[PDB]
């Protein structure tokens, strides 16, 4: 725990299809 | 000062909560006015009365000492009546009905909190018109 | 260049705005509210609403109405500036808690 | 109209004093207390009508 896992990786699912 | 209606102080005889949480009916007659009686409902959870205080109730157009129709609260800073009063209520008078000689009744909704004032000459001063404010105070 | 997902509706529209209705297809409850709440935290707004019309439909009708001061385009548009900003103050601190843990 | 001292004018008056006003005399606080309790406009009874 205590990750900035959002951070760290660069999303791609949360961006509108 | 030109603006109130009616002022006077009252007495409250009763209050009572008929099935209601947080809206009283309290009943009072005038202190050194020995015919004016006065019904009103309170929001008590605001304002609250008990029995054998003394409230000084008075009635104002235009607490004040474009076409928008939407109405619009007067400014923090704006000077008016009320700034010494401590509940407000904004509603119509819309019946006057004889009660005896020289003794007349003035019924108001304040949304429909109605108000009920017993009187003897109140005549030049209380109109059937949608400007009415009543002012209370402690 | 989305030209679909916000349409002002004329009918319920005034004269030099300051009272007008948005369509927002796409929208919920969840952008409803909290842009309505956001939106009554403007001091020349008068009014905000939103209302789904009909489940069947994914469609948004937000009503603004505001004093003289501002239209309610404006008002929208800094809604939803404002909106963004709180986000990103939940953003901020959710991710430092989340940091220092 | 009666009670409060004034004319009850239910009828027509059929005198020499018709045409001045039969309510003169009345100190304008009878006068404002009747029109605070009953005041039927024309355009009431014509829109009753």
């Amino acid at each position: 725990v205590s990750r900035d896992t959002w951070n760290t990786k660069n999303m791609r699912s949360l961006e509108p299809p | 000062m030109s603006n109130t209606l009616f002022d006077d102080i009252f007495q409250v005889s009763e209050v009572d909560p008929g099935r209601y949480n947080k809206v009283c009916r309290i009943e009072a007659a005038s202190t050194t006015q020995d015919q004016c009686k006065l019904t009103l409902d309170i929001n008590v959870e605001l304002f609250p009365v008990a029995a054998q205080d003394s409230l000084t109730v008075t009635i104002a157009s235009s607490l004040n000492l474009s076409a928008t129709r939407s109405w619009r609260p007067p400014q923090a800073g704006d000077r008016s009546l009320a700034d010494d009063y401590d509940y407000v209520m904004y509603g119509t008078a819309y019946k006057f009905e004889e009660v005896s000689k020289d003794l007349i009744a003035v019924y108001y909704s304040f949304g429909g909190l109605l108000m009920r004032l017993e009187g003897n000459y109140r005549n030049l001063n209380n109109l059937k018109q949608e400007n009415a404010y009543l002012l209370i105070r402690r | 260049p989305d030209r679909e997902k916000i349409k002002l509706l004329t009918q319920a529209t005034s004269e030099d705005g300051t009272s007008a209705s948005f369509q927002i297809v796409e929208e919920d409850h969840t952008l409803g509210n909290a842009l309505r709440y956001v939106i009554m935290k403007n001091p020349d707004v008068e009014f905000c609403g939103y209302s789904i019309p009909h489940p069947s439909e994914n469609l948004l009708n937000i009503r603004i109405q505001t004093y003289g001061e501002t239209t309610a385009v404006d008002a929208l548009q800094k809604g939803l500036k404002d909106l963004m900003d709180l986000c990103d103050v939940v953003e901020s601190k959710f991710t430092e808690k989340i940091k220092s843990m | 109209r009666k009670s409060r001292g004034m004319l009850g004018l239910l009828e027509p008056p059929a005198k020499e004093l018709q045409g001045i006003d039969p309510d003169e005399t009345v100190p304008d606080n009878v006068k404002t207390s009747v029109s605070q309790l009953y005041r039927i406009s024309e355009k009431s009874v014509r829109k009753f009508l």
